[PDB]
């Protein structure tokens, strides 16, 4: 198998080795990503983090991938969540 | 004389079919040589990841694809390096170092004038070229065919002094 | 005649192993306390402990700190002498340019001497003999300017793309850059060397206003919510107002101007004479200036803390010194090999930098 994906020249290539993913139900997850790339984009630049989420199993599980430093990650799974608990009601 | 040696790029590889496919990678890496925005428009694109994985297999994809044709519009004839397999102690022209690999030459110093308006360039390796490479002194060659050495060759190119409009893998 | 000498200052714990290794491979094949410092972790942070105080602030006297010392934990080389530098602790990127190219180099990386930036970004290509001697980085760090002597503009590019490329251009064809400004209004503004201060539209790359003054007079400028402050060789001090674009001040100086500075919060500023003398204006009542410090040397550089409780200098006194808001008065040097130019401070008061000859020297903020 494969996968590609651009990387930003802002983002240090140390900084791409640690994956963070997070592992949520696929119809929770995917709904809250959204599929305007444009907003994907802002949303990248702000947190200065990476987000690439893909769910290619026929299952209702999904997976998330997070790339930055420590405080980073943090910002960006805090947000998620908490729009996943918004999608909620 | 592309059609035969397409035909020689095909019987070169034909090691595995499933990495050879019309995958949605493919319409990402053709859109690679594409502008993003309408402002920026890209022309060197790196392919970088753990050394494990098949960046060399992809790369072959690619030769082998072009054979069969209609990967890249824009793009004419591969130019392929393993450093692996080749030293870089020897200096040789530019001209004849790429006589090797390709099985004609008649057509080859006459394929680089058509090489500006459509240009595919692939390189293998090169981790071991810059801890051997000593860069304390550097030199630019601005034309093609002189006999340089590799190295001092190779930095050409990727400054695209050497082959201005041109495009990189 | 003191000459200090330059030593190894990181002495890193990774480093020591490494090297002791290396030394043990070469002996084999022959028949044929210590001190180290703190890395800066991330790029971002030291993460050490703060200093001892006699007594307790107020309970509404937090976050008003001031410095005790500077420590220096690696040193960035660069072939020419660099004349201005940025930190962007956003991104962690520090720019430093000098001659053909424009180098960036990022935190991240942890050694003790640097020599591989992220990029050089030359501009001798484009034309043949054109010398640049300044930068500006906007304050959210997406856009990046840089003024040359022969330049047929300014550059400007952009650091939110995924790639780095160049956007505008804001022409200048016979004018010299040697100062430039932004404003939050979306558009920017330079100073050239004759007094030529004119204003484009950042978006639509226009040009909205021009103000012509005395030759030189406009070497250092300062930007503020709709007054503009001047100075050059004139040893005279203009303020213009954007709403009718004409002079509102005019004071008199006994020496050539150097340098000026802005409180972030309060209403003061700081001038600097060619005599080593500090002046302070108060920009709101205007009433009189007055001085603290006289110093043996120039001045060529001041800025104030994010607060605006402190400032820096820097000059050709082989030292860099230090000193409080309310009186001016000296806290501590540090010497070093040439005569420095250039120096600037993160925003949130961590780091600092300072080139002397050739390479750039970056210490640590010791609260």
């Amino acid at each position: 198998s494969l996968r590609l994906r651009t990387r930003p020249w802002w983002f240090p290539i140390q900084e791409v080795s640690n994956p963070l993913v997070l592992y949520m139900e696929a119809w929770v997850a995917e709904r809250v990503i959204g599929t305007d790339q444009a907003e994907i984009s802002e949303i990248e630049w702000m947190c200065q983090a990476l987000l690439t989420v893909d769910s290619v199993n026929s299952g209702n599980l999904a997976e998330i991938t997070i790339f930055g430093q420590p405080s980073a990650q943090t910002r960006m799974k805090n947000i998620l969540l908490n729009m996943a608990a918004w999608h909620k009601e | 004389d592309l059609q035969d040696y397409k035909a020689h790029v095909i019987a070169k590889f034909d090691t595995s079919v499933d990495l050879h496919y019309d995958s949605p990678e493919m319409k990402l890496l053709s859109d690679a040589f594409k502008p993003y925005q309408k402002t920026f428009q890209p022309h060197t694109i790196i392919l970088h990841g753990r050394p494990g994985v098949g960046k060399s297999a992809l790369a072959r994809s690619i030769v082998l694809g072009w054979a069969q044709g209609k990967l890249f519009q824009k793009m004419s004839f591969v130019i392929f390096f393993s450093v692996r397999e080749i030293k870089w102690t020897e200096k040789s022209s530019l001209a004849q170092l790429i006589a090797k690999e390709c099985p004609d030459s008649w057509d080859l110093v006459t394929k680089i004038m058509s090489q500006p308006e459509r240009l595919l360039f692939v390189i293998d390796g090169l981790d071991d070229m810059d801890s051997v490479l000593q860069h304390d002194d550097m030199t630019l060659s601005r034309d093609w065919k002189d006999e340089q050495p590799i190295y001092i060759l190779m930095y050409s190119l990727l400054r695209k002094a050497l082959l201005p409009q041109s495009f990189l893998i | 005649d003191p000459q200090p000498v330059w030593d190894a200052e990181p002495q890193f714990c990774q480093g020591f192993l490494i090297q002791g290794l290396w030394e043990l491979f070469m002996d084999s094949r022959q028949k044929n306390a210590d001190k180290f410092l703190k890395p800066l972790s991330w790029g971002s942070e030291v993460l050490e402990s703060s200093c001892n105080q006699p007594s307790t602030a107020l309970w509404q006297l937090e976050r008003f700190t001031v410095p005790q010392a500077l420590q220096k934990v690696r040193v960035l080389k660069h072939q020419e002498l660099l004349l201005v530098v940025a930190v962007s602790s956003f991104t962690r990127h520090v720019f430093t340019c000098s001659q053909s190219g424009i180098k960036v180099w990022n935190l991240v990386n942890q050694v003790a001497e640097d020599r591989d930036p992220e990029s050089h970004l030359k501009c001798s290509v484009q034309d043949n003999k054109v010398y640049l001697r300044t930068c500006l980085l906007s304050s959210n760090s997406r856009t990046l300017f840089a003024g040359g002597y022969n330049l047929p503009g300014v550059i400007v590019w952009d650091l939110a793309a995924p790639s780095l490329y160049e956007k505008c251009q804001l022409p200048c064809e016979g004018l010299s850059c040697q100062a430039l400004a932004n404003t939050k209004e979306n558009m920017a503004l330079a100073g050239f060397t004759d007094g030529t201060v004119r204003i484009w539209d950042l978006r639509t790359q226009e040009i909205v206003r021009n103000l012509k003054g005395p030759t030189n007079s406009a070497r250092n400028l300062v930007v503020k919510d709709d007054n503009i402050w001047t100075g050059g060789l004139d040893a005279c001090l203009r303020c213009w107002d954007l709403r009718m674009a004409k002079v509102s001040l005019e004071h008199l100086f006994q020496s050539q101007i150097m340098s000026l500075a802005h409180s972030p919060t309060e209403d003061w500023l700081l001038l600097g004479l060619a005599n080593g003398q500090h002046c302070l204006f108060n920009s709101r009542k205007r009433d009189q200036v007055l001085t603290v410090d006289t110093k043996d040397n120039t001045i060529l550089g001041l800025k104030f803390s994010p607060n605006g409780k402190w400032w820096a200098s820097v000059g050709m006194g082989n030292f860099i010194t230090v000193h409080s808001m309310p009186t001016g008065a000296k806290l501590f040097q540090v010497p070093e090999v040439g005569p420095v130019r250039c120096f600037d401070m993160t925003e949130n008061g961590r780091l600092i930098i300072t080139g002397s000859r050739d390479c750039a020297s970056v210490y640590h903020i010791k609260y």
